[PDB]
């Protein structure tokens, strides 16, 4: 009995542990997911403000050009380069972020998975323990 | 999603005092803008467009005001900000960037879809976004009660509405127990009546004496007798005075917004018997009714935009369901021999035939492509019948002795809400097992497909009968059922069997027993549940029979039908009576007092719109005070996703018909995520630092702008006819526990603050489940309640306690009260931490001295009894010095109840409780009045009599208590998972034995916790 109760808080000690990490795992997960549906509409956000863009500079370049203002042009293009600047740094935000998804949601699996080989295992114990059943002694070999 | 924190952005919980924000301009231009965090909207569109001149293209954009900001949000919305006045740092958004585009849609309309998404926690465009047509169905067809709920506010305009806004706060009984009516002097209640003389808030008073049933009117009209009597008014004209003037004055509650707006006898309202209580005389406002009903705002209530069968007893076949396959299960394939589908097909927790297990496959080959059938006929199948699965891994490395285990289950109504039997394939996300959970199938979880699609996806697949099957209409089932041994012997098992408790087990004979005698048992309405358990639900048969008998069933008490409610009678037409029950015997007091459990049980309801969900809607729509509370039970609990788009859906309909106090809402909910934002810094990323240095980043952080708007001119959530007015910052400090709590100290805005608290002061705490907390509150409240009506005086304390999210809420200060500890740091220490018997004492002895010393030392005894008889009862332990307080006046309370039912010693399997009260001594000399030999004296046993007396009422009424926490199930509560847990109850109330074996068993566990 002493030998088995020590056998069981073990592992009830482990389950708990293991349940803590799957839980709070989980949590995470799903801000990750939460933050990859954010990324998602803010890069089609941002892929529409480039779209929007080529149709105003269409015929701003070809009057700029023409008009001789060289210098203008650059101004577009340096702000049109600043854009696609921003849009794959985000991209790659939202990539590493995937990424960092799928080594949890990977991990949450593997946690999953140790508790349910230990889940039935720790309810055998308490089978053996039980079994023990049919004070200071008591109270002791119960781990106290 | 909702929002993983109360951040200012993503991953940033402070956005910086300036902040660089991406702009994307419509001409195609992107500007990069510093703004300040605190920043409106308005502001920061002004600024864009100074700085958009320098860029090119600039002639293109129109004036700022054809153009409004859209952008995405922590939830991964894509909102557009027609409200411009919100600074920067509570947009919530994800990225710092904001889009200019020219505004689409009403600006009014979208304006309030986005405070009713921030209230509910939950974007409103989400439910634009589900497929399903039950909850379709559900947003439309409740507006019916939103409206007609509208329409019984605005019926009696505008007193209709006044009462909507400030609604009566009276106990259910004019009676008053004797012991309180001989606190008055005859009968008779002194209040003072105030009026303010404009404009120097010049205070008259008039002094009253009148009886303790005087209804407002008269007491108004005493109060103008008072006034008017100087005037020398003829002795008609002053009665003609007097019969004008009564009815155009009110009373208000001086220092809150409570009114004495009905008919109820002045002792009724809770304001007044508590007076009683107390020995305080009332101060009460006089107010012309034209000044109250020019500060009601009108409830604009909108309509929002979304606004060949068979019958099933035809069919001559047995029910069979196909376990088709499994996406994944999470095992290891060297540990876990073989996984199979384990079934049952259940009527709440009782199963209707034998379970059915699908055979055994390989772990990682999930897919059976096996019709179960099942032993019942498909005519028999009652209406909340529920298919119960799970796939369970064995393996046998253990002898001959195989493991069995369940990795993920779930549950489905084999009815949907349209009355028709599920048909066709169906694909069931499982729901993980719950900590603790060795039962292979899990009935009393939610049913319903696990939202999270990420998870294990089992494919089952029903039968199918060439043609839509239907159940039954009412008419029908009555028409089917419709085709003297009552002895004193069967007289008295029949009352016997209903006093048996909920959870005592019923045989298969008293199953046999009632259903025989079924129509005795309406001469005896309270059995209902007992015999509603002896029916054959797996007989349409023996069902029909029973509806008939409920369909003229009388009525029963509230207390008796909430039971009805439970997971245990899920059939609707149970519950339809139980609804009915409470429309017409459930007080909207007693509503308020049982809120919490009438919310849980939602959880249990098949489908999303029932009886239940319309009669609470509507009491909420009609009573401000219960829509608030049913505001925050049920948005305290959104995170739990088991139940969040059930709440979410229904915290919608309840902000778009519940008028102005949405506002009050969005206040109260913003004010709070300041404070759990404030918290988690606090409690995360300056963990490490100081006292000192937090406190300044504290005194720091609220002193900010957004902070100063956020958190003052709000209504405490803990109770809303309190007003928060100015922060009275210097009394604000971080508490020293290392969950990082706030007390906070508000101004009170009510010009006679004076009169009941200038001061209020609440504590606001991140980091604890106080959902314990809040129903043990509860718990002790309904114990005071019992013991009043039975004569007991037992002064009991259930302060506020409000749970506002996950393990976030806020509790009531109560003022002038101190824990047995601070009292005892008066002369120096004692050994390790420990201090001196006598101080207790020795220091309530100076602050009631004199002829109140026997008052308080009474008062004292009084409320020690009725905790020590309700923590044992409770199983409520660990009470010391550090969670009992004492008030100056002597009432003792306790504290931090945050566990109950004795689950702390349920791992170790020994149930003995002898832990010694600590405090026996300290508290036996305060009733010994001081002996030396406290244990010797007659008021020592004058409290044990007490105890006794208390601990029997308590037993007396075991059913009410068991029935609470059973309807608390659904909550998630650690100690409240199963009726085991509860059943601690019944061995603390020795319910299996006599009232005087009961009373001796009492008196052992006092003396096995006697002296410590
Ligand atoms: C003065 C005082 C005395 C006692 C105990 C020691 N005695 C009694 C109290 C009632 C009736 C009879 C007796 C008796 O022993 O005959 C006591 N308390 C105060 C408490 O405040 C709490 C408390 N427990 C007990 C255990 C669960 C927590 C609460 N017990
Ligand atoms: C109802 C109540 N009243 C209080 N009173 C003071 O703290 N007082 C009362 C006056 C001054 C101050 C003090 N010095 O002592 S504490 C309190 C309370 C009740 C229940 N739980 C709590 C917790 C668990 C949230 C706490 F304290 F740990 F955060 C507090």
């Amino acid at each position: 009995l002493h030998e088995y109760n020590t056998q069981f808080q073990e592992k009830s000690r482990e389950y708990d542990r293991l349940y803590e990490e799957y839980t709070r795992t989980s949590q995470e997960i799903q801000m990750k997911r939460t933050a990859i549906e954010a990324f998602n509409e803010t890069i089609k956000i941002f892929e529409e403000q480039c779209q929007t863009q080529e149709r105003y500079s269409k015929e701003y370049i070809e009057k700029f050009k023409r008009e001789g203002n060289e210098k203008e042009i650059q101004r577009i293009m340096h702000n049109y380069d600043k854009l696609k600047s921003r849009i794959s740094e985000i991209i790659d935000s939202r990539r590493r972020l995937e990424e960092d998804l799928k080594k949890q949601a990977a991990e949450y699996r593997e946690i999953d998975k140790r508790m349910n080989s230990i889940k039935p295992d720790l309810i055998q114990l308490r089978k053996t323990r039980d079994q023990y059943l049919m004070q200071k002694k008591l109270n002791e070999w119960l781990g106290n | 999603p909702p929002r993983p924190s109360s951040g200012e952005l993503w991953g940033i919980h402070l956005m910086p005092p300036r902040i660089l924000v991406e702009c994307l301009l419509p001409n195609g231009m992107i500007v990069t803008l510093e703004c300040l965090r605190e920043a409106t909207l308005i502001t920061i569109k002004h600024e864009l467009f100074k700085e958009a001149r320098k860029y090119p293209l600039h002639q293109l954009l129109q004036d700022e005001s054809s153009y409004i900001f859209v952008s995405v949000t922590q939830e991964a919305e894509r909102e557009e900000f027609f409200d411009e006045t919100r600074r920067l740092c509570d947009l919530r958004l994800f990225q710092p960037f904001l889009k200019v585009i020219e505004p689409v849609g009403n600006r009014e309309e979208k304006i309030l879809n986005r405070e009713i998404g921030f209230a509910i926690g939950m974007p409103v465009c989400e439910f634009d976004m589900v497929k399903d047509p039950e909850v379709q169905d559900f947003r439309r067809n409740i507006l019916n009660v939103c409206k007609e709920a509208v329409d019984l506010r605005d019926l009696n305009s505008p007193h209709s509405r006044a009462m909507y806004v400030y609604p009566p706060n009276v106990e259910s009984s004019p009676e008053l127990p004797k012991h309180i009516y001989n606190k008055l002097d005859k009968g008779q209640i002194i209040v003072v009546i105030w009026v303010i003389v404009s404009p120097n808030n010049d205070k008259q008073k008039y002094t009253l004496k009148i009886n303790h049933d005087c209804v407002p009117e008269q007491v108004i009209a005493e109060a103008i007798r008072k006034k008017t009597r100087s005037m020398l008014l003829s002795s008609e004209q002053l009665k003609l005075c007097v019969l004008e003037y009564q009815g155009k004055y009110i009373l208000k509650v001086c220092g809150c917004d409570e009114y004495f707006l009905e008919k109820y006898p002045l002792s009724q309202y809770k304001y007044i018997r508590s007076c009683i209580m107390l020995g305080r005389m009332p101060n009460l406002m006089l107010m012309a009714k034209e000044s109250l009903y020019s500060q009601l705002p009108m409830d604009c209530f909108t309509m929002p935009s979304y606004s060949s069968t068979k019958s099933l007893w035809v069919i001559n076949s047995a029910l069979r369901i196909k376990i088709l396959c499994a996406t994944y299960v999470n095992v290891n394939i060297r540990d876990i021999d073989k996984i199979y589908v384990r079934t049952g097909i259940y009527h709440g927790g009782e199963p209707l035939c034998d379970n059915v297990n699908t055979q055994r496959v390989p772990c990682s080959n999930p897919r059976w492509n096996e019709w179960l059938n099942y032993d019942i006929y498909i005519p028999d199948l009652p209406r909340a019948a529920r298919l119960c699965l799970s796939i369970c891994s064995v393996k046998g490395r253990k002898g001959a002795k195989e493991e069995h285990c369940p990795l993920a289950w779930g549950n489905i109504n084999l009815f949907d809400y349209t009355d028709t039997l599920v048909s066709g394939k169906m694909a069931l996300n499982l729901w993980p097992v719950p900590h603790g959970l060795e039962d292979l199938l899990n009935p009393i979880g939610v049913t319903g497909s696990n939202p999270n699609k990420e998870t294990p996806c089992l494919e089952l697949e029903f039968d199918w009968f060439s043609s839509v099957v239907k159940f039954p209409d009412m008419s029908v089932i009555e028409e089917h059922a419709n085709w003297n041994e009552l002895r004193e012997n069967d007289k008295e098992q029949l009352k016997a069997i209903s006093t048996r408790d909920p959870l005592s087990e019923i045989t298969e004979q008293e199953k046999d027993f009632l259903w025989s005698h079924r129509h005795y048992c309406v001469t005896i309405p309270e059995i209902l549940p007992k015999l509603l358990l002896s029916v054959k639900w797996n007989s349409r048969d023996e069902v029909a029979q029973m509806y008939c008998l409920v369909k003229d069933w009388p009525p029963i008490k509230p207390e008796q039908a909430m039971e009805l409610l439970d997971c245990n009678y899920p059939d609707p037409m149970v519950r339809g009576f139980a609804v009915r029950c409470l429309e017409k015997y459930l007080t909207d007091d007693k509503l308020s007092q049982y809120l919490i459990q009438l919310v849980q049980v939602l959880k249990y309801e098949q489908y999303l719109d029932n009886l239940l969900v319309r009669f609470l809607l509507k009491k909420a729509l009609t009573n401000q005070r219960i829509g608030h509370f049913f505001f925050w039970h049920l948005k305290s609990e959104m995170h739990n996703k088991t139940v969040s788009q059930r709440f979410g859906l229904l915290l919608e309909s309840y902000c778009r018909a519940c008028g102005m106090y949405l506002k009050h809402l969005n206040r109260q909910v913003e004010a709070m995520e300041k404070l759990i934002n404030l918290t988690d810094i606090l409690k995360q990323e300056k963990k490490d630092e100081t006292q000192k240095v937090q406190m300044k980043f504290l005194v720091e952080q609220m002193r900010r702008p957004d902070f100063m708007d956020a958190l003052q001119g709000f209504l405490s959530p803990l109770n809303p006819a309190h007003q928060l007015g100015n922060l009275r910052l210097e009394e604000c400090r971080i508490m020293s526990s290392a969950k990082r709590p706030l007390w906070l100290n508000w101004e009170n805005p009510d010009i006679m603050s004076e009169l009941l608290f200038q001061n209020n002061e609440i504590i606001f705490k991140n980091g604890d489940d106080l959902r314990q907390d809040m129903l043990t509150l509860q718990i002790i409240r309904i114990m005071e309640n019992i013991w009043q009506n039975q004569g007991l005086d037992l002064r009991m304390l259930p302060y506020g306690c409000l749970s506002i999210g996950d393990c976030v809420g806020l509790i009531e200060v109560v003022r002038n009260s101190h824990t047995i500890m601070q009292i005892q740091c008066k002369g120096g220490l004692k050994g390790a931490l420990q201090f001196n018997s006598h101080t207790l004492h020795q220091w309530l002895k100076d602050k009631n001295k004199g002829e109140i010393y026997d008052a308080a030392i009474d008062l004292f005894t009084r409320s020690c009894a009725g905790y020590c008889v309700a923590t044992f009862i409770l199983g409520i332990g660990d009470r010391h010095n550090s969670n009992i307080m004492v008030k100056d006046d002597g009432q003792l309370f306790h504290i931090d109840f945050g566990h109950f039912l004795d689950h702390k010693k349920k791992k170790f399997g020994y149930k003995r409780e002898r832990v010694p009260f600590v405090l026996t001594q300290d508290f036996l000399i305060v009733i010994s009045k001081g002996a030396q030999e406290c244990t010797k004296t007659r008021e020592f046993e004058r409290f044990q009599e007490m105890c006794y007396k208390a601990y029997l009422a308590i037993r007396q009424h075991a059913n009410l208590f068991i029935n609470l926490f059973s309807m608390m199930l659904g909550s998630g509560m650690p100690e409240l998972q199963s009726f085991d847990d509860i059943a601690y109850i019944r061995k603390t109330l020795a319910l299996d034995k006599t009232e005087q074996e009961a009373l001796e068993y009492f008196m052992k566990q006092m003396n096995d916790a006697r002296h410590g």
